[PDB]
């Protein structure tokens, strides 16, 4: 016996199976959630209204859970519980919320702010039901590192990340109020205790400490300005990572001492490395709240003492006005300068700090990555920096690729951080020894022993467990002097890392992940739900989906590209690439050459000799001239046997025939395999019709430039199941030839390249051995750069076989050519001057 | 590197593929060719990505991919070939897998395959609805 | 009114113009293709390859020549015809981008009632009408009337015509 509810609004519907016994109460329920609900439009773009039946079923939970008294026995409780049962079996099919909050955003309309809704009314219900979060998850990542096929690591950020980092802490006030509604009240009232307790606190905080206030009613939310200052952000940015870890502890159905032991260590950037310590101290829900007391005390310390002793100062209105009209930020103690080198950055502050004092002087702070630096020092100081770089740097809307790689003016931005201290710098040392007495004045002492999993100090890397000194006092000379090496301190082992801090997208994750992109670590942001595009980095739901999207790992180069050996029947090996297991040939092709390879002999010869070589289109007029060589071409090879044809782009009256006659011998059965234009990248357009309407196996493309690789990308992306062969040529080649490095583009665009799995990335330009090509084949070679191994699927050779003896080339013409010594790479660029090893650039007719 | 005249494209190519070969072997392989994985025919694979007697039933919904690979089985021999290999040579021109074109899947088809793990036995047999 | 063919200039201007996705006006004809495309090769040899398509035979080395010299060596081989690339051009300008039953005929009709232009007027009211193609679909065939209307006084302008 069960008489069905029909609850709607407009268009989309839902209908719940209420049994006969409760039917009276849920039918007023029904009728009240409808009066509040408001008129349904058109879309359901209207805020305060669902878009999708699983969002109306939320609201109404909510709606329930709102009038439910979690203490006292109210006639709710049956219908409150029914629906969430009803909920759960209709819209989460084991699966988490999250997860289902998740596919909302990527397939319907819902906006950000309705999913959130969701999960808070999804959340607030089970906490109001009487339905706590007791049995453990089937995480699909927390199930693997059980297992022991994924190690995690938890990271937490630090400033610089966002200047509207308070939003982060409302957003988890108000979603998940029923988790960390109890640890936020604790928090700032360990923070409005030690404002009194501190002698001199009222002092630095002029607008109060009141988060609690400024959480309720953003009336009374002081400005950013304020907010941002260390004495509040240091503290409350510690409260928002210690929010994050909580909300994934209860949602996971963990204590904080299970999700610790789950990790195979954790760490921070600056102050995150506070958080890092305590978490690791955690062990129960009883004794959470003197793991997080220490990490508020730390933080708020060392944001009040750091304060003290390098308060900002109005900024001269001229130096503001300039900053802002050259597309700078708004000068900050600390300036990130992206794109550049370590020594050229030391080089620049080493060339400001001649000219400045001692107290005035900046200095290199965090080394985020390679080529992504922080200087820290006095904001006028850094606009002085500033300057002395507007100088160096070329314009950004600049053009470069008509100019030679060495003669190019480097390019590289730099804007400056929101934060309101210059941390890890010298003008915070006086503090040390006042934050080192708060410590011990408040008992706040991190041991050893106490800590379970490993943390690693922000400077050397190493772990802060095998100390001899106070780890308390380490970690404050770590976060207010000591640089912050990142690169050194995430140099552990692990498949997956959890960016707990504040930024989400923008925060400490995406930073880490760009730093270790192709070593096979999948970076989750554990604070953000969100959609990635891309899919390079995960987001919140991957922490709780249960299913195999929950596992996610990211590709490792060195093993997804790994060159193997295989052998046929016959004996024959094979180098196995991801091209030669499409065409069962050796990776290695003769490209199309006018005039080496328009001749028959050479394309049979090559082909006989089982390569793959071009017929270069460059050396015919007419379609019946270049049809009589095909017609030759296939008179010599073997049965089953192929080769391609090369086509100039630069010459599109040869086109306007060659691409008809290709797709007439095509429809013949000629044995065409694949067509190759040098000399420009196609347009999206041309290349779909040269893809469908050739009938080839393959297209390849030889882009000249970084712009033209992107091209050949999008080439690629259009026709995802089309193979397209991206033939990377540096500027050393043969023949006509680009202003480009042969390695700078393949580091920049190589992982752009592999998202792509029908690109089949082929190095040519500069080879004559096995012994120089095998470092592009293992990847190896791209360890000389500091970058991860980055394997190539095969190889091109042009000038190496133009003295082979099918090759046409006239006898004193191959003795011309082996008197050439030729040149090394570093001394390429010689030949756009002078004759450089009996090699010279002209301009081609 | 171009400094012997009038050496064999083979020679000078073969001497690249055999040079890697013998680098690759040292390095991944303990210098041992017994240790090379064997297959019957090396090629065909696209970039993208143990039964004896089977039987497959075609429907409307059928995927053409999933159907091939079906037929074919896991093992590279003369059947995954005659399934997957979307061109075959009549003399030197290339032309339209026959198979592939009479195998493509249809309500009512009906594929028995026996002996399917010992190549040299493996019979396919379609059977479709003829008068019923 | 008066049926004078299409002129080889404007042609030439509109295509150019089309492929750069610029406005007739930011093109001068001064400057030469291999100036105005701004070192982009790949552009430059896809408006060659637009040109060889549309007139045939072509200059020696069209990418040095200013657009005028290149448009009146069309001109002297130049029959007045619409073109095969340009053929293509309008086709998909009226399929992608004028409202479903508003056909090319319909347009070649309706222009001829308002204005009483022939057909060698229509041409190089269509031609003018590619050069500036509307991002969106027009929805409702008085906006596609609208547009056709003030293309009519645009081609007006440019050859000196007065309605
Ligand atoms: C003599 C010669 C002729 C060439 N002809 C062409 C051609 O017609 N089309 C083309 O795309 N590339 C051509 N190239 C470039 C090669 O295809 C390839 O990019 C280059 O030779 C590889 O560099 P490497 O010669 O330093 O080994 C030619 C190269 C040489 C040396
Ligand atoms: O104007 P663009 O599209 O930039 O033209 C490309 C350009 C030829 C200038 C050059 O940068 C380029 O594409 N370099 C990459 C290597 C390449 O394509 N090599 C083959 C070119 S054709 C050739 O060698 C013919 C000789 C007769």
């Amino acid at each position: 016996s069960t008489r069905p509810l029909t609850l709607s609004h407009g268009s989309l519907e839902h209908v719940l199976l209420v049994p006969t016994a409760s039917f009276f109460i849920a039918s007023q329920l029904q009728e009240q959630f409808n009066k509040i609900l408001p008129e349904p439009t058109e879309g359901f773009a209207a805020d305060d209204e669902p878009t999708t039946p699983a969002e109306l079923v939320g609201k109404f939970l909510g709606y329930v859970s709102s009038l439910v008294e979690p203490s006292k026995v109210g006639q709710f409780d049956q219908v409150l519980n029914l629906c969430l049962t009803e909920f759960e079996n209709c819209y989460l099919e084991g699966n988490d919320i999250h997860a289902l909050a998740a596919k909302l955003l990527q397939e319907n309309d819902t906006t950000l702010v309705k999913t959130k809704e969701l999960i808070k009314n999804y959340i607030t219900a089970r906490i109001m039901a009487k339905r706590p979060f007791d049995k453990k998850s089937n995480s699909a990542l927390f199930r693997a590192v059980g297992e022991g096929n994924a190690q995690l690591v938890a990271i937490f950020g630090g400033q610089g990340n966002t200047d509207d980092y308070f939003e982060e802490l409302r957003d988890l006030y108000q979603t998940y109020h029923v988790l960390v509604g109890d640890l936020i009240k604790f928090s700032a009232e360990t923070l409005s205790e030690l404002i009194r307790t501190t002698l001199d606190a009222e002092k630095v905080f002029t607008q109060g400490l009141n988060i609690l206030e400024w959480l309720e009613n953003p009336s009374n939310t002081p400005d950013k300005d304020y907010l941002l200052s260390i004495p509040i952000s240091c503290p409350l940015i510690g409260v928002i990572q210690l929010a994050h870890y909580v909300v994934t502890a209860k949602l996971l159905g963990f204590t904080p001492g299970e999700l610790r032991s789950y990790l195979k260590g954790a760490t921070g950037h600056s102050q995150g490395l506070v958080t890092a310590v305590a978490i690791a101290e955690t062990d129960s829900w009883e004794s959470f709240f003197v793991s997080v007391r220490k990490a508020i005390t730390v933080l708020f310390f060392i944001g009040v003492r750091c304060y003290e002793a390098y308060p900002n100062t109005s900024l001269p209105p001229s130096i503001l006005e300039d900053s802002l009209e050259n597309n700078e930020g708004v000068p900050s103690p600390m300036l990130s300068i992206s794109n550049l080198t370590q020594e050229q950055v030391q080089d620049y502050v080493n060339k400001t700090n001649s000219h400045l004092p001692a107290g005035k002087q900046v200095e290199i702070s965090l080394v985020n990555g390679a080529k992504n630096l922080v200087v820290s020092g006095p904001p006028q100081s850094l606009y002085g920096l500033n300057l002395t770089l507007r100088k160096a740097k070329a314009p950004s809307g600049l053009d470069q690729s008509r100019i030679p790689f060495s003669e190019r003016k480097l390019k590289f931005s730099n804007r400056f951080l929101p934060v309101a201290s210059p941390f890890h710098s010298h003008l915070l040392v006086p503090a040390s020894d006042l934050i080192n007495k708060d410590l011990v004045k408040n008992n706040v002492s991190f041991n050893a022993k106490d800590i379970q999993i490993p943390v690693y100090d922000t400077f050397d890397g190493s772990d802060l467990r095998v100390l001899s000194g106070s780890i308390s006092e380490r970690i404050v000379d770590c976060i207010i002097r000591l640089p912050v090496k990142w690169e050194t301190t995430t140099q552990f082992k692990a498949t997956h890392i959890l960016d707990f801090g504040p930024g989400g997208a923008s925060g400490l994750g995406v930073l880490t992940h760009r730093n270790k992109d192709g070593t096979g670590v999948r970076v989750i942001v554990a604070g953000t739900l969100d959609i990635n595009p891309d899919d390079d980095y995960g987001f919140k739901q991957e922490i709780f989906d249960v299913t195999s999207n929950g596992l996610k790992k990211n590709p490792n180069w060195l093993e997804e590209y790994h060159p193997k050996l295989i052998k046929n029947k016959s004996g024959k090996i094979f180098v196995e690439t991801k091209f030669s297991k499409l065409i069962g040939r050796p990776p290695l092709l003769v490209p199309g050459m006018t005039p080496c390879t328009v001749s028959p002999d050479f394309v049979a010869a090559t082909t006989n000799a089982g390569y793959t070589i071009e017929l270069a289109g460059g050396g015919y007029f007419s379609a019946a001239g270049m049809t009589a060589a095909i017609d030759s071409v296939v008179s010599q090879i073997e049965k089953g046997s192929t080769f391609g044809i090369n086509l100039i782009y630069v010459n599109p009256f040869m086109l306007q025939w060659g691409i008809p006659l290709i797709k007439e011998l095509r429809s013949k059965g000629y044995p065409i395999q694949f067509l190759t234009i040098g000399a420009g990248v196609p347009s999206l357009e041309v290349a779909s019709e040269y893809i469908e309407t050739l009938g080839l196996k393959y297209l390849g493309l030889k882009p000249g430039s970084i712009d033209a690789i992107s091209q050949v990308i999008n080439i690629a992306k259009a026709h995802p199941n089309f193979p397209i062969a991206l033939q990377w040529t540096g500027g050393r080649g043969g023949g006509h030839h680009s202003f480009e490095d042969a390695h700078t583009p393949m580091l920049q665009m190589y992982s752009k390249i592999r998202r792509h799995p029908n690109i089949m990335l082929i190095f040519g330009s500069g080879f004559g051995s096995a012994d120089d090509t095998y470092p592009y084949l293992t990847g190896e070679w791209s360890t000389k750069f500091d970058y991860p191994p980055m394997p190539f699927d095969g190889f091109l050779f042009g000038s190496r076989v133009m003295i082979a003896k099918e090759v046409k080339t006239s006898p004193d013409a191959k003795k011309c050519i082996a008197a050439c010594t030729g040149v090394p790479d570093d001394k390429w660029e010689q030949t756009y001057k002078k004759p450089t090893g009996g090699i010279v650039t002209v301009r081609s007719e | 590197f171009t400094k012997v005249i009038d050496e064999p494209i083979k020679s000078i190519m073969d001497g690249i593929h055999d040079g890697h070969i013998k680098k690759l072997l040292h390095q991944y392989y303990g210098d041992d060719e017994s240790k090379i994985p064997a297959v019957e025919y090396f090629g065909g694979e696209s970039p993208v990505d143990s039964e004896d007697s089977a039987v497959f039933k075609a429907t409307s919904s059928t995927d053409e991919e999933s159907w091939f690979k079906a037929l074919a089985g896991s093992e590279i021999n003369w059947r995954h070939a005659s399934f997957l290999c979307s061109f075959i040579t009549q003399d030197k021109m290339f032309v339209s897998n026959p198979i592939r074109k009479v195998f493509k899947p249809s309500q009512g088809m009906v594929v028995e395959i026996s002996n399917g793990n010992t190549s040299s036995k493996t019979v396919v047999t379609l059977s479709e609805p003829v008068q019923g | 009114i008066a049926d004078e063919p299409v002129k080889a200039s404007l042609l030439l201007h509109v295509l150019v113009a089309h492929k750069l996705k610029k406005s007739l006006d930011s093109i001068p004809m001064s400057k030469t293709i291999k100036d105005l495309v701004g070192g982009k090769s790949t552009v430059q040899n896809e408006i060659l390859g637009d040109l060889g398509k549309e007139f045939g035979t072509t200059p020696e080395k069209p990418e040095e020549t200013p657009l005028e010299e290149l448009a009146e060596t069309f001109q002297d081989t130049f029959s007045g015809a619409l073109g095969k690339q340009s053929s293509s051009l309008l086709s998909r300008l009226i399929s992608s981008k004028m409202p479903g039953g508003f056909t090319i005929t319909v347009a070649r009709k309706y222009l001829q009632t308002r204005w009483g232009l022939p057909s060698g007027r229509q041409d190089g009211v269509l031609l003018v009408a590619l050069s500036n193609e509307p991002a969106a679909r027009l929805g409702s065939e008085a906006d596609a009337k609208a547009f056709l209307d003030s293309m009519a006084q645009k081609y007006a302008s440019i050859v000196g015509v007065d309605l």
